[PDB]
C-alpha cells in the first residue's frame, strides 16, 4: 500500500440517541450510543463500520415502580397505580396476623424492590 | 511549468542524533572524540 | 514451612501468598488426624 | 516540521484529544491520524480525521479512543499502541506505552467500627477520566485482616452509583483492620482500596482530645514540656468538670505496645470548662525510670496514656499518644511546589517545607540557605544569604533569588536557625538546578501561581518571553494547557515587534478545578536544520464544584428536640443523583482520631497526572517526559528513559433537580 501516503449514519434504538451525528463515517471509525433522561444503558454500546458498509452492532439495550404482585390476603398502602422514583410502600395482611419479614417496601430506580416476595408468603401467624 | 499535484517529502526525522552542519546525523557516541567525528565537517566540535 | 513429622507437604512451591492455605497429609504408612491445613499469616510466621 | 503533541500515556476507553501542527504554507492540506495495534499488518483500532486551513493556522486536534478490540488472552494483552500519521507532505510512525488506568473508584462506607453481627451499608462510586458517571459493572471482594478472602459480590451499574447488598459478619468474628478492593471483572485497571476496622463502638462517653504544645518535644522542652489535655461532648459543649488522671511510658518504638513505664505518676488533675493543662518535666522520668538520664542516651517514643473520669458521675474515657521520640538530628527539611530548575536573568523563586520526624509540616522556625552564582565560562561569586521563618498557616518558607544572565546551574544549602539548635546537630540539605539548549533559545513563564491559587471564570494573564531567539521574526506562538493527562484546550498567538514580551490570556473552565499544566513551545526555521524550545510549570487552582450541591435543613436552629420532624432541601445547578448518609459523630472510635470518612476527592483525583514536579527541565524531550506527553516532529526526538437508637441511618440515593426537598 504505496509505503503509506463509507458508512451512513447508523440507526439508534428506542429511548436512545448517538453521541456523534455525520452523513457519512470512514471504515474502521466507532460510534458510542447515549441514552436520554430516565434510562440506563446495558450493552457494548459501541457500533463498528465495516468493510461492507454495515455496522456491527452487540447485544446492547437501552432500558430504564409497578403495581406488586397484588395478593388476596395482602393490602397495599398507598394504593397508587403508578410509583414515583423516592416513595416506599407499606404492605400488610388483614388483622390478626402480621406480615412476616420487611414490612416497608421502596421503589427503586425502576422495576425494582429491595425484597420482591412474589407469591412467596405473607403470614402463616405471629403466636 | 508544471502543476504541483502531490506533495513535497519532508526531511528525514534526526532521532536523538546530534544534527551537522549538512545533515547527516550520527550517534552520540563521537561527542568530544577529539578527530573528525561528523566525517565531512567539524561543525559540532562540541567545544572539546 | 518446616511440616511436621512424615512431611509430605503438596504443591511445594518457594514462596506462598499471604492468606493462602495449603494442606498437609501424612507420609504412608500414615493418615490424617485432626486439623490437617497451614494457613499463611501476614508475618513470616505459620499458624501450626 | 510537523509537531505532534500527544499524551505520554493513553487511556483505554477514554477520549484522547492528539493535536498536529504545521510550520505553515500557502496550500492547505488535510491530515489524518490511526491507532493501530502491534500487528501492523494488520489491524487498526480507530482512524480520525481532520481539518487544516487558514482560519484554523494549520492547527487541529481530534479525540481519539481505545476500545477492547484486542486480542482475548495471549501471553500479554495491552500491546500497548503504534500511533501513524497520514499528511500530504509527511508520515511517520512511533510506538507508546499505554495503560488500562481509566476512571476512579471512590467506595464509601457508612461506618468505620463494626461490630459483629452488623449490617455492612456501602457504595462504590465509578467514574470516567472526563468525571463522567461511566455506567460499569463491578465486582467487590473483602480480605480478613488476616490475608485471607472472605466473599465477592458482583452487581451491574445502572444509576453510577454503585450499590452492593448489605454484607454480613460470621459467627467467628477477626478483630483488626480490614480490607476491601473492587474491580470491573472483565477488563480494566485501577483496584480501589477502603479499609474499616471491626471493633466495640457501644458507646463513647466523651472526645477526648490531646493536643500538646509542641508537636515534638526539643531542647527546649526538655527541662519544662507542658501538654494540654481537652475533653469535650460530642454535642458541640465542652465538660464542665471531670477528673482526669494522666500516665506516662517510654517506647522503642511505634510496633512495641507493652512496655515499662513510671510508677511515678499517676498525676490528677481537674478539667475546668472543657480545657485542662499539666506541666511535666523529662529529667524526673528519665532519672527515675528509664534508668539512665540523659537526652542523648534516650532515642525512642515517649508513650502518654490519658484516663478522664466525671466526678458527678460514674463514667470513663481514654486517650492515647503514639509517640515522641527525642532525636539529635533536627526535623527534616523538603521542596515542594519548587522546580530544581534554573532560568537565567529572570528572578527564580524559592520555596522550601520543613516536616517533622513524622509527616507533618512545622511552622516558626527561622531558615536561611547559602548560594553561589557560576558563570557559564569562568570563575564564580559567592551570592549574599538570605534568612526567613516558615509560617503556621502556609507551612511552606517562601525566598526569591535574582541571578545573572551568564549562570548555567545553582546550588543551595538549605539549613536551620534556632536558638536551640546547635551548630553540630542541624539540618542540612543540598540541592542543585540545572537550568534549559543548542540554538540558544529559552522560554519561560512566570508568577510560579504564587497569586494565590484562582478560582473559576476569571481570566488570567500569562508573560512569557523568547530571550535570544534564533531569530528575531518569530511565525507564531504557541502554548497548549492540560489537565488530567489530557489535553483541554490549545492556544495560538502572534508575535509582534511592539515589545519583547507578550502576555497571553487564557479562560480557566470548571473541567480544571484539581489541577492543570500549561506547555508554552515556538519553532523556529533554521538555515540548516530546525530547533524548538519548550517550557512548563505547575498550575494550582482552589476547588469549585460544577454541580455546586449544597445540603440545608429547613428548620434553623442551633438546637434540634429529639423526634422532630425535619425537611432537607437539596440545591444543585444541574440535574444530579445524590447519596445521603447521616452518619454520627461518635462513631469515631479513638483509632488514631478516626480522620475522616473521604476527606480527599480532588487529591486522590490527582493521581490521574501522568507526569511529576512542577514544570521545567532540560532540553525538550526530558521536560516533555516531565510534564507527561511525548512529541513527534522532525528536529527532535523523545527518549523513554431497635430505637434508640442504632447507627448509622439516612442510606438512599435520589434524584436531585435543581432544588430537591425530602420529609424525614
Amino acid at each position: 500500500l504505496l509505503e503509506p501516503h463509507f458508512c451512513p449514519s447508523p440507526p439508534a434504538l428506542k429511548d436512545g440517541f448517538v453521541q456523534d451525528e455525520g452523513t457519512m463515517f470512514p471504515v474502521g471509525k466507532n460510534v458510542v450510543y447515549t441514552c436520554n433522561e430516565g434510562y440506563s444503558l446495558i450493552g457494548n454500546p459501541v457500533a463498528r463500520c465495516g468493510e461492507d458498509l454495515r455496522w456491527l452492532v452487540g447485544e446492547m439495550h437501552c432500558q430504564k415502580c409497578v403495581l406488586p404482585v397484588l395478593m388476596d390476603g395482602i393490602q397495599s398502602h398507598p394504593q397508587k397505580p403508578f410509583y414515583t422514583v423516592g416513595e416506599k410502600v407499606t404492605v400488610s395482611c388483614s388483622g390478626g396476623m402480621s406480615l412476616e419479614g420487611p414490612s416497608a417496601f421502596l421503589c427503586g430506580s425502576s422495576l425494582k424492590w429491595s425484597p420482591e416476595m412474589k407469591n412467596a408468603r405473607c403470614v402463616q401467624k405471629e403466636n | 511549468s508544471c502543476e504541483p499535484t502531490r506533495g513535497c517529502p519532508t526531511e528525514e526525522g534526526c532521532g536523538e542524533r546530534f544534527r551537522c552542519f549538512s545533515g547527516q546525523c550520527i550517534s552520540k557516541s563521537l561527542v568530544c572524540n577529539g578527530d573528525s567525528d561528523c566525517d565531512e565537517d567539524s561543525a559540532d566540535e562540541d567545544r572539546c | 514451612p518446616v511440616p511436621p513429622e512424615n512431611g509430605f507437604i503438596r504443591n511445594e512451591k518457594q514462596l506462598y501468598l499471604v492468606g493462602e492455605d495449603v494442606e498437609i497429609s501424612c507420609l504412608t504408612g500414615f493418615e490424617t488426624v485432626g486439623y490437617q491445613y497451614f494457613r499463611c499469616l501476614p508475618d513470616g510466621t505459620w499458624r501450626q | 516540521t510537523y509537531v505532534i503533541s500527544a499524551p505520554k500515556i493513553f487511556r483505554v476507553g477514554a477520549s484522547e484529544n492528539i493535536v498536529i501542527q504545521v510550520y505553515g504554507y500557502t496550500e492547505a492540506f488535510d491530515a489524518t491520524i490511526s491507532i493501530k495495534s502491534y500487528p501492523d499488518k494488520k489491524f487498526s483500532y480507530s482512524s480520525g480525521h481532520v481539518h487544516l486551513s487558514s482560519e484554523n493556522k494549520f492547527q487541529n486536534s481530534a479525540i481519539l479512543t481505545i476500545q477492547p478490540k484486542q486480542l482475548p488472552g495471549g501471553q500479554n494483552p495491552v500491546s500497548y499502541v503504534y500511533l501513524e500519521v497520514v499528511s500530504k507532505h509527511f508520515s511517520k510512525s512511533k510506538r507508546m506505552p499505554i495503560t488500562y488506568d481509566n476512571g476512579f473508584l471512590f467506595i464509601h462506607t457508612d461506618k468505620p467500627v463494626y461490630t459483629p453481627d452488623q449490617s455492612v451499608k456501602v457504595r462504590v462510586y465509578s467514574l470516567n477520566d472526563d468525571l463522567k458517571p461511566a455506567k460499569r459493572e463491578t465486582v467487590l471482594t473483602f480480605i480478613d485482616p488476616e490475608g485471607s478472602e472472605v466473599d465477592m459480590v458482583e452487581e451491574i451499574d445502572h444509576i453510577g452509583i454503585i450499590s452492593f447488598p448489605d454484607f454480613k459478619i460470621p459467627s467467628n468474628p477477626r478483630y483488626g483492620m480490614w480490607t476491601i478492593k473492587a474491580k470491573y471483572k472483565e477488563d480494566f485497571s485501577t483496584t480501589g482500596t477502603a479499609y474499616f476496622e471491626v471493633k466495640e463502638y457501644v458507646l463513647p462517653h466523651f472526645s477526648v482530645s490531646i493536643e500538646p504544645e509542641y508537636n515534638f518535644i526539643g531542647y527546649k522542652n526538655f527541662k519544662n514540656f507542658e501538654i494540654t489535655i481537652k475533653a469535650r461532648y460530642f454535642y458541640n459543649k465542652v465538660v464542665t468538670e471531670a477528673d482526669v488522671y494522666i500516665t506516662f511510658g517510654i517506647r522503642e518504638d511505634l510496633k512495641d505496645d507493652q512496655k515499662e513505664m513510671m510508677q511515678t505518676a499517676m498525676q490528677n488533675t481537674m478539667l475546668i470548662n472543657g480545657i485542662a493543662q499539666v506541666t511535666f518535666d523529662s529529667e524526673t522520668a528519665v532519672k527515675e525510670l528509664s534508668y539512665y538520664s540523659l537526652e542523648d542516651l534516650n532515642n525512642k517514643y515517649l508513650y502518654i496514656a490519658v484516663t478522664v473520669i466525671e466526678s458527678t458521675g460514674g463514667f470513663s474515657e481514654e486517650a492515647e499518644i503514639p509517640g515522641i521520640k527525642y532525636v539529635l538530628s533536627p526535623y527534616k527539611l523538603n521542596l515542594v511546589a519548587t522546580p530544581l530548575f534554573l532560568k537565567p536573568g529572570i528572578p527564580y523563586p524559592i520555596k522550601v517545607q520543613v516536616k517533622d520526624s513524622l509527616d507533618q509540616l512545622v511552622g516558626g522556625v527561622p531558615v536561611t540557605l547559602n548560594a553561589q552564582t557560576i558563570d557559564v565560562n569562568q570563575e564564580t561569586s559567592d551570592l549574599d544569604p538570605s534568612k526567613s521563618v516558615t509560617r503556621v498557616d502556609d507551612g511552606v518558607a517562601s525566598f526569591v533569588l535574582n541571578l545573572p544572565s551568564g549562570v548555567t546551574v545553582l546550588e543551595f544549602n538549605v539549613k536551620t536557625d534556632a536558638p536551640d539548635l546547635p551548630e553540630e546537630n542541624q539540618a542540612r540539605e543540598g540541592y542543585r538546578a540545572i537550568a534549559y539548549s543548542l540554538s540558544q533559545s529559552y522560554l519561560y513563564i512566570d508568577w510560579t501561581d504564587n497569586h494565590k491559587a484562582l478560582l473559576v471564570g476569571e481570566h488570567l494573564n500569562i508573560i512569557v518571553t523568547p530571550k535570544s531567539p534564533y531569530i528575531d521574526k518569530i511565525t507564531h506562538y504557541n502554548y497548549l494547557i492540560l489537565s488530567k493527562g489530557k489535553i483541554i484546550h490549545f492556544g495560538t498567538r502572534e508575535k509582534f515587534s511592539d515589545a519583547s514580551y507578550q502576555s497571553i490570556n487564557i479562560p480557566v473552565t470548571q473541567n480544571m478545578v484539581p489541577s492543570s499544566r500549561l506547555l508554552v513551545y515556538y519553532i523556529v526555521t533554521g538555515e540548516q536544520t530546525a530547533e524548538l524550545v519548550s517550557d512548563s510549570v505547575w498550575l494550582n487552582i482552589e476547588e469549585k464544584c460544577g454541580n455546586q450541591l449544597q445540603v440545608h435543613l429547613s428548620p434553623d436552629a442551633d438546637a434540634y428536640s429529639p423526634g422532630q420532624t425535619v425537611s432537607l432541601n437539596m440545591a444543585t445547578g444541574m440535574d444530579s443523583w445524590v447519596a445521603l448518609a447521616a452518619v454520627d459523630s461518635a462513631v469515631y472510635g479513638v483509632q488514631r482520631g478516626a480522620k475522616k470518612p473521604l476527606e480527599r476527592v480532588f487529591q486522590f483525583l490527582e493521581k490521574s497526572d501522568l507526569g511529576c514536579g512542577a514544570g521545567g527541565g532540560l532540553n525538550n524531550a526530558n521536560v516533555f517526559h516531565l510534564a507527561g506527553l511525548t512529541f513527534l516532529t522532525n528536529a527532535n526526538a523523545d527518549d523513554s528513559q431497635r430505637s434508640y437508637f442504632p447507627e448509622s441511618w439516612l442510606w438512599e440515593v435520589h434524584l436531585v433537580p435543581r432544588r430537591k426537598q425530602l420529609q424525614f
